């Protein structure tokens, strides 16, 4: 039974448990080595956790790491045949079995954790599934430093015990937990080395500029994290607020009225909300052109594909009219189509509802459309200005139509003349 | 209390030597707790800031970008210095009078109906007041309404010359024209603004006249802001 | 008589009019936390004072007769100036600035400069200056740094000031957060006060708590204000550094941006390695020779008539 | 002398402030003017690592701002679930082998020569091997070179169904393509790289049987890049 | 909220600011408390979009 790498909801959440062991390890390691906190008291304890993670880390070898479905020339293969020794063959399996051999100490298990690997992995599954992933990043170096503070700790913790508890001045005790002693310690340093009255020795004064550094770069990419999260978070807001103010600095200096003003306003307001963006064709024009086509057939195929008037032609029309579909929205009380005019497009309803304003004296309802209704239709199959509108058709509220103009009609018959024929003997 | 407080708790977010040792264990966590939250908050509004200043220089950004990208085109094709100072200056007075962009992506995204009512709004009296557009429906005028195009000129700048073929409509929307001889001088008219030329000759004619070619020399005096419709 | 606020009077008159205001707003503060400058240098300050009073009216003419474009035509009538003139909160502003506050001077003494306060509204017309110089300059990265720079300078006076006179208010000595003493063979000399002061403000504003701890509660709360202050004018610079760097960068980033992706489908496709070398040498040609833009996009910003 | 100013240096300049203070009027403002440097250049590097560290993680952000695009739309929209998955696994393909860039844009910047020389080393081999295209002369194929066109596609994807216009010959570059019954189970003939099917449909033979319409239903069993000719 | 948030915390730790201004601390507490039924109230009578007919039941 071979796994999904991607998107299978157990591999990441499995991988989660590896990190986890891994962090475990990395973390651990360094204070099993300088503190001595490894008492019998808490020997057992510890170890048990250790055969867990020798137990997870080799899960993460054979059996379900063992399965896994990759893509070669576009095809993808997962028959739980090939992969068995294309595994062994990879570069997986190269930084494992040496993660893993039997070999506490520091230098006991520093070799048996080398999986940088694995967890970029699940770096990576995670930024694909999570929506919110800039901050994943921050975090992530936020650890890196904690990570480096942790170490700087440990080694001083270890420079202490072989200078011993009350031998010089920069030592410490152990009365209390000597693990945030050690902590407060590095953090101090990292901004605090110098002093001109105090020159301790030729090894420590030279490599105080090269903490600083380390601290500066650090606090550095902090910043930079920092910044490029906020940008992608705030792109498209200050994109969507440029358009408006623009537009809005426009109709001012043409001294557009309030009323046309107030229903732009609207217009803008409402399409930043509920779509994200203020036109979807640049966002189409960027995507495969299989994909678009599968959008427009997967979006609003079957509302056109029962249409009376496209009955019996090919797909290739109906699938090039569905790309040539767009898209509009209707504030309320709006006329979509007047009673006179030339009507030459066809509207589909995809969200929405309108009403055919009739009876005696007009401003009377004589029926309404809901989602999944077409109308005007019969226009789409006429010539240049004879299908003078029979009635006014207004929006009841924000409507969402999908316009099909007649020169696209056009335009795409004069690729298709067997259904150009169809078409003009229905018109007849 | 309060203000000893503070002060106490701006230098452990800020700094970790500016205060006396921590000489009791659970005062430890509390500094190093407090130093690394500080970090994050000034690592935060220092993006924060960043990111705001540059968003608020941004247009003169890529305002520079297009004046360099001029420049450096025009510098290696040899163009004459005149030419140099005539577009340095368009860039200027672009700068100076904020009209960097351009009407047909400032509308781009409004739908037809509200793109159509701003339009009748900017220009339709106009339109009505053209000889030919007179008497015609309001479709047939909205419809005419939405294909003008903005055209900006410069002091001096010929909008045509006699002779030239002539395919295009001018409606002088802020501006003021001038009818000028073959020589550049003898002012013969001034076209104010909502006035046009060039109406009889847009629409093909049995046996015109003058077909498809100027027959007066008209340029700017000053700025022109004029449309155009094809 | 009417100048063009696009030509090269304007600026000239720009920078005239800005050299006054920064006067005004470095030395007015200066001398009023001080009273050492005031009570030596009166004349200096009588006459330069005056100075800058009549470059003030000189601006209010100048701009009374700037001028503006109607129908593209820059305006040569003075009723339409004058009117146009006074229809901006500019305007009022300016009068505000230019009402003879000096008769005061026999109502409080010649110990308050502060009643000169008002003239500093004028700041606007100097930031006109540092917009049109930008516009002007030959390397921007190096003018948009010094004037940055000079407003961190202007800060940092400003709380030097600031501290003088708070110092003064508890009183020199009163304890060891306070200016020392004014009693001093060398801290009562007009130099120490406002060097030192300047030295305490930098190390305050900057990295707190170098500087003597405080002992009462205005002191306390002082140095929030002042660290606090310090950390929005570090982020601040941090902000306009980067914003620099990335600007100056761009155009080389693209340019590699265009490379890789170019690199990157050559190593897709399997290419001759000799065509390799040609397209890379091609790119490195462009680069050196400062070719690297296209033609065409370059002529799209243009109008029709200037392309 | 040396190390003991350098000391000094490091730490005036790194606004530490461990240094004894100025005493003497002419030390203040040189401290002062030290510690403006000093905010100077750490804001140097601050600035200079914050645009490295963007410039260097630029590609990433714009394919995660039209992942997330196309995402909302596909939610905002209501599409198929199993299109949601289809769409998601075709841009997580085209990210982890690097194909997101479409080939023409990518190309656009090289010059005309470069270009053709670049299209004539990619694909000229395989288009003389169609059987239409095998005695012809090579300057109409280096025109047929510049013209083919990349076609990406994604498992059960169709190419042609039966009964289509059939426009369009395809040259199978990388994948691999499957033709199946009327109903898409069965399956007859897997195509491989290098092959083609749509050769005669382009040129309309007089009195060809059943002209311009596909007979087979082909479908893709893997991702299968494509390059067409119409 | 804004109350609620920066005034709460300061007399949990400074025992001696509500044993003075219990009163205030009173009124404003039950002034807060007043709001905050009002806000669902209010919640009670918000509309939504459903097709864009801003539902008013």
């Amino acid at each position: 039974q071979s796994i999904d790498p991607l998107t299978n909801l157990m591999y990441i959440l499995w991988l989660f448990f590896v990190v986890l062991a891994w962090n475990w390890n990395c973390w651990l390691i360094p204070v099993r080595w300088a503190f001595p906190y490894q008492t019998p008291d808490n020997i057992h304890l510890w170890l048990l956790m250790d055969y867990l993670c020798d137990l997870i880390y080799l899960l993460d070898i054979t059996v379900f790491q063992m399965r896994l479905q990759f893509v070669r020339g576009g095809d993808i293969i997962t028959d739980k045949k090939e992969m068995r020794n294309n595994y062994v063959k990879s570069q997986r399996f190269k930084m494992d079995m040496l993660c893993l051999l039997p070999l506490v100490n520091p230098l006991l298990r520093l070799p048996r954790c080398l999986k940088y690997m694995a967890f970029f992995e699940f770096n990576n599954r995670l930024e694909s599934i999570l929506s919110k992933a800039y901050v994943y990043r921050v975090i992530r170096t936020t650890a890196y430093l904690l990570y480096s503070l942790h170490l700087n700790s440990c080694l001083y913790y270890w420079a202490s015990a072989y200078e011993g508890l009350g031998s010089t001045h920069w030592v410490y005790d152990g009365v209390g937990n000597s693990y945030i002693r050690c902590y407060y310690w590095a953090v101090k340093t990292l901004i605090t080395i110098g002093g001109l009255p105090d020159p301790r020795t030729l090894f420590e004064i030279v490599f105080q500029g090269l903490n600083y550094f380390t601290g500066v770069f650090a606090f550095s990419v902090m910043i930079g994290q920092m910044r490029d999260v906020v940008g992608a978070a705030t792109a498209g807001q200050t994109y969507y607020r440029s358009c408006m103010d623009s537009t809005v600095k426009y109709m001012n200096f043409y001294k557009i009225p309030r009323s046309v003003q107030n229903r732009v306003k609207t217009w803008y307001e409402y399409t930043w909300h509920s779509q994200g963006m203020l036109d979807e064709s640049e966002l189409m024009v960027q995507l495969p052109d299989k994909m678009r086509l599968d959008l427009a057939i997967d979006v609003n195929y079957s509302i056109v594909s029962k249409v009376a008037l496209f009955q019996g032609c090919d797909r290739q029309m109906i699938f090039d009219m569905l790309k040539r579909l767009r898209s509009v929205v209707y504030l309320p009380n709006d006329y979509v189509c007047k009673k006179g005019e030339i009507g030459r497009e066809m509207y589909i309803i995809q969200a929405g509802q309108v009403q055919v304003l009739g009876g005696p004296d007009g401003k009377s309802v004589l029926v309404t459309l809901k989602a999944g209704s077409v109308f005007g239709e019969i226009s789409l199959l006429a010539v240049g200005g004879g299908n003078r509108r029979t009635a006014n058709v207004v929006a009841h509220g924000f409507t969402n139509l999908f316009i099909l103009d007649k020169k696209d009609l056009n335009e795409i018959l004069v690729h298709y003349p067997e259904s150009q024929k169809l078409l003009r003997k229905k018109a007849r | 209390k309060y203000v000893y407080s503070l002060y106490w708790s701006t230098l452990t977010l800020t700094t970790i030597g500016e205060t006396p040792p921590p000489v009791r264990d659970s005062e430890y966590f509390f500094v190093v707790a407090d130093f690394l939250i500080g970090v994050l908050i000034f690592a935060t509004i220092v993006g924060n800031i960043g990111s705001m200043i540059s968003n608020m220089n941004a247009a003169r950004a890529e305002f520079q970008a297009r004046i360099d990208a001029i420049k450096q085109y025009m510098h290696f094709r040899n163009v004459s210095k005149d030419m140099e100072k005539r577009v340095i200056k368009w860039f200027d007075y672009l700068w100076t009078n904020k009209k960097t962009v351009d009407e047909r992506e400032v509308l781009k995204y409004l739908p037809d109906k509200l793109r159509a009512e701003i339009a009748i709004n900017v220009h339709l009296d106009t339109l009505k007041k053209v000889r030919i557009f007179a008497d015609c429906e309001a479709g047939l005028l909205v419809e005419l309404v939405l294909k003008l195009q903005p055209q900006v000129y410069s002091p001096g700048d010929y909008i045509c010359k006699k002779g030239d073929i002539g395919r295009e409509m001018y409606i002088i929307k802020e501006g003021k024209l001038a009818v000028v001889a073959d020589d550049g001088i003898t002012q013969f008219v001034v076209l104010s603004d909502g006035s046009y030329f060039g109406e009889i000759s847009i629409l093909n004619i049995k046996g015109s006249k003058a077909g498809n070619r100027r027959t007066a020399n008209i340029k700017s005096i000053g700025y022109s802001d004029l449309f155009c419709l094809s | 008589v009417v100048i063009d606020p696009s030509g090269n009077t304007y600026y000239n008159w720009l920078f005239c009019i800005t050299l006054p205001v920064m006067y005004n707003w470095t030395m007015i503060i200066a001398r009023a936390c001080f009273d050492e400058l005031q009570s030596d240098y009166l004349e200096y300050w009588l006459a330069f004072d005056y100075l800058s009073d009549v470059v003030y009216l000189l601006d209010m003419f100048v701009r009374t007769r700037t001028g503006y474009l109607e129908q593209g035509l820059l305006v040569k009538e003075e009723r339409k100036l004058i009117d146009k003139y006074k229809s901006t909160f500019q305007f009022k502003l300016d009068v505000l600035s230019v009402i003879p506050t000096d008769l005061l001077y026999i109502k409080f003494g010649w110990n308050y400069p502060e009643i000169r306060l008002n003239r500093l509204l004028r700041i606007s017309r100097m930031f006109e200056f540092f917009q049109r110089t930008e516009t002007r300059t030959n390397y921007p990265n190096i003018f948009r740094i010094s004037n940055l720079v000079m407003y961190i300078i202007i800060i940092i006076h400003w709380n030097a000031c600031v501290y003088f006179s708070i110092s003064k208010a508890i009183g020199f000595g009163n304890d060891t957060w306070v200016y020392p003493d004014v009693n001093d063979p060398d801290f009562g000399r007009l130099a120490r006060k406002y060097v030192y002061s300047l030295y305490w403000s930098t190390l305050t504003l900057t990295t707190i708590g170098e500087t003597p701890p405080p002992v009462r509660d205005s002191e306390y709360f002082f140095v929030v204000a002042d660290f606090l202050i310090g950390v929005l004018i570090f982020a601040t610079i941090v902000g306009n550094i980067g914003s620099m760097i990335s600007n100056m960068n761009a155009a080389r980033a693209e340019f590699q941006a265009r490379i890789d992706a170019i690199k990157q489908y050559m190593h897709f496709r399997n290419v001759s390695k000799d065509m390799e070398k040609r397209v890379i040498k091609w790119f490195d040609y462009l680069w050196t020779n400062k070719k690297t833009v296209d033609e065409r996009e370059v002529l799209k910003y243009l109008p029709d008539k200037l392309r």
